[PDB]
């Protein structure tokens, strides 16, 4: 039949009092409604993904889509919360968390949110980089965008945007936030998928804007619309930023990538007065213990443009680097023992990489202090990996501690031309070459793949070639 | 990083009057030389909510 | 400048203009200063005289605000609101029909 067979699935949402079974127990009456909504939701989604259902539900005359959108404007709280979950799944959008504040709900929709497949056990970098870095396709047609463009156009024609504006300004606090995010998603989706003619009058929102600049309407309704525009504007900035790296292993890859593509296209006096004042406030001298030093003033001294242990030859600075040298020493168990949840691991890890580059700048002088650091890392590898028949079981310690953030220290040293030469003196590439053929160690092999720099030639790509052809099948798959 | 373009304006005033502020020295260092990628160009309201919770 | 540039890249300019447009109308009513009201009215004239298509759907919120300004129970404000209405009468052809009387 015409309008009674297929439209039966819309009954649970369109009818506020729906009774599917004439005879049923009243004990599970409340649970019955929840079961009906869940089962009906999977039916509406299923009929909107088939061409035989899109056309029948969007006929020019009276159709089910107009009844579905029309019932959204009715001030009912049980139906509105049900319908919004349907709309997110039709367009395949991430669902935000239930809250009454927009900021908390906005942080749960960002594409750069952490996922459980990004850990060391799962895909370390390859899984993470898929959803952050964009695909290398600029002309290949995307058949899924064509499907969404037609679906989005149909809802706009029937009046979806006008319905959402009514929901935003005339519903509960925790419902308007879900509707505001959905409205923000559709606008961003419509300015990059839809053609110009459909979307040239779409970003103006005539109905929402008039409820803002109107002093005749009640003030409570006016400010709800005005606050919606401010909240909706902040959603635009989230898409403008785009995805951002979450792990330092991926972060360092991007930093080196842009650096080498910008150097091919051909600040302060730093008097001793500034250094002495800053050094005394670093607290690393008078208090010879961690957890007291002001780490904010430590990084600035390291990556300050002119101070490099060579231009400013000072005895006090020699103590400062020597004091910090003992903290990051692998043998001196003051840093490797820290848990992965120190709540300051990000700052501490960056400073360590920020420190090893400082020594490399003073090639003639800092090589003495830098040679000590690299030697103990090799000794740490010979014990943690277990290549002396003794331990062979240090896997647990590496994963649960900050000892895993040492490939970053050795990885960043391979970028500079004068750093790879320092590795040969310490003979760390040979240690990395020998550990390629380790069947039991897999997490350690993942770290060295994503830490080395392969921009230039040399032994950096020799080790990578070994891993991708002579190693475990699981390890070679990751490579 | 949008403040990076204002550095030449303020750097001229500081060198003339010899103003050495500790906190301002830290912020400018992170902008001229990179620190991370998820911290630069960060929405202030998101950061405030994160610290509160 | 941004008004003319708005019709070219509406994905960037329009989200910022909507917040700006409300602020212009906020100063007309809330701030009871003759200097501020004169200041905001002049900026309103530039926006409509430079981006007519965007301001066309916003005739009712703008005209009603200016009309109430004329019937207030300072030469600066009057010389600017009258000029602004001149540009508003060109963008909305045959629509400003219920306010002529």
């Amino acid at each position: 039949r015409a309008d009674v067979e297929l439209e039966r699935i819309l009954a649970p949402y369109t009818d506020f009092h729906y009774r599917h079974s004439p005879d049923t127990a009243e004990g599970q009456l409340k649970e019955d409604r929840e079961a009906r909504f869940l089962a009906s939701k999977m039916g509406i989604i299923a009929t909107f993904r088939s061409w035989a259902g899109i056309i029948n539900l969007c006929k020019p005359g009276n159709s089910g889509i107009q009844s579905l959108i029309g019932v959204l404007c009715i001030p009912n709280m049980e139906i509105r919360r049900g319908l919004l979950e349907v709309l997110y799944d039709i367009f395949r959008l991430p669902l935000p968390v239930v809250t009454e504040e927009f900021i908390e709900a906005l942080l749960s929709v960002d594409p750069g949110r952490f996922q459980d497949s990004w850990r060391l056990s799962d895909g370390f970098v390859a899984a993470e980089a898929k959803t952050i870095l964009p695909h290398r396709a600029r002309s290949r047609p995307d058949l899924m965008d064509n499907y969404l463009a037609l679906i989005l156009s149909a809802f706009i024609r029937n009046g979806l945007l006008e319905g959402l504006v009514e929901v935003i300004t005339n519903s509960d606090d925790h419902i308007s936030v879900r509707a505001t995010i959905l409205l923000g998603e559709l606008l961003h989706m419509a300015n990059t998928i839809l053609p110009h003619s459909h979307s040239h009058h779409l970003h103006c929102l005539p109905t929402l804007m008039n409820m803002a600049a109107s002093f005749d309407i009640p003030k409570e309704k006016r400010l709800r619309a005005s606050a919606a525009l401010n909240c909706l504007k902040r959603f635009h900035e989230m898409k403008k930023r785009g995805p951002k790296p979450y792990s330092l292993h991926l972060d360092h890859i991007i930093q080196k990538a842009i650096a080498t593509h910008q150097k091919r296209d051909q600040i302060l006096k730093d008097t001793e007065e500034a250094l002495l004042i800053n050094l005394r406030d670093s607290q690393v001298l008078q208090h010879k213990e961690n957890l007291e030093w002001n780490w904010n003033l430590i990084g600035t001294i390291l990556k300050w443009p002119n101070v490099n242990l060579r231009n400013y030859k000072d005895e006090q600075l020699h103590r400062f680097v020597r004091r910090l040298l003992y903290f990051y020493k692998p043998s001196s168990k003051l840093y490797a023992n820290l848990d992965l949840d120190f709540a300051k691991a990000k700052q501490l890890t960056v400073v360590g990489c920020q420190f090893t580059e400082f020594l490399l700048e003073s090639e003639e002088d800092g090589q003495g202090y830098l040679e000590d650091l690299v030697k103990d890392i090799v000794q740490w590898l010979n014990a943690s990996s277990g290549m002396k028949p003794e331990r062979s079981l240090q896997n647990n310690g590496l994963l649960t501690t900050l000892s895993q953030h040492y490939f970053l220290f050795i990885g960043t040293l391979s970028c500079h031309p004068h750093g790879v030469k320092m590795l040969e003196k310490c003979s760390v590439f040979q240690c990395l070459l020998n550990l390629c053929s380790l069947k039991n160690q897999d997490h350690l092999l993942k770290l060295t793949v994503s830490s080395l720099d392969y921009s230039r030639d040399g032994l950096a790509r020799v080790i990578l070639s070994k891993i991708l052809t002579a190693a475990t099948d699981a390890c070679r798959l990751y490579a | 990083k949008k403040y990076q373009i204002f550095i030449p304006m303020v750097n001229k005033v500081l060198v003339r009057h010899r103003i050495n502020h500790q906190r301002y020295d830290v912020l400018i260092c992170r902008i001229v030389k990179g620190y991370t990628l998820a911290d630069e160009e960060e929405d202030p309201l998101i950061y405030q909510h994160r610290m509160l919770r | 400048t941004v008004g003319r540039l708005s019709s070219m890249n509406p994905a960037f300019v329009m989200p910022f203009l909507r917040k700006m447009l409300i602020q212009i109308l906020t100063e007309l009513e809330h701030s009871g200063i003759g200097r501020i009201k004169e200041q905001s009215a002049r900026m309103l004239g530039h926006l409509v005289s430079n981006a007519p298509r965007l301001i066309r759907p916003y005739m009712e919120p703008i005209l009603k605000a200016l009309i109430l300004k004329l019937k207030d129970p300072n030469p600066g404000v009057i010389n600017n609101v009258l000029a602004t209405i001149g540009e508003l009468a060109q963008v909305s052809g045959l629509e400003m029909r219920k306010w002529v009387d």
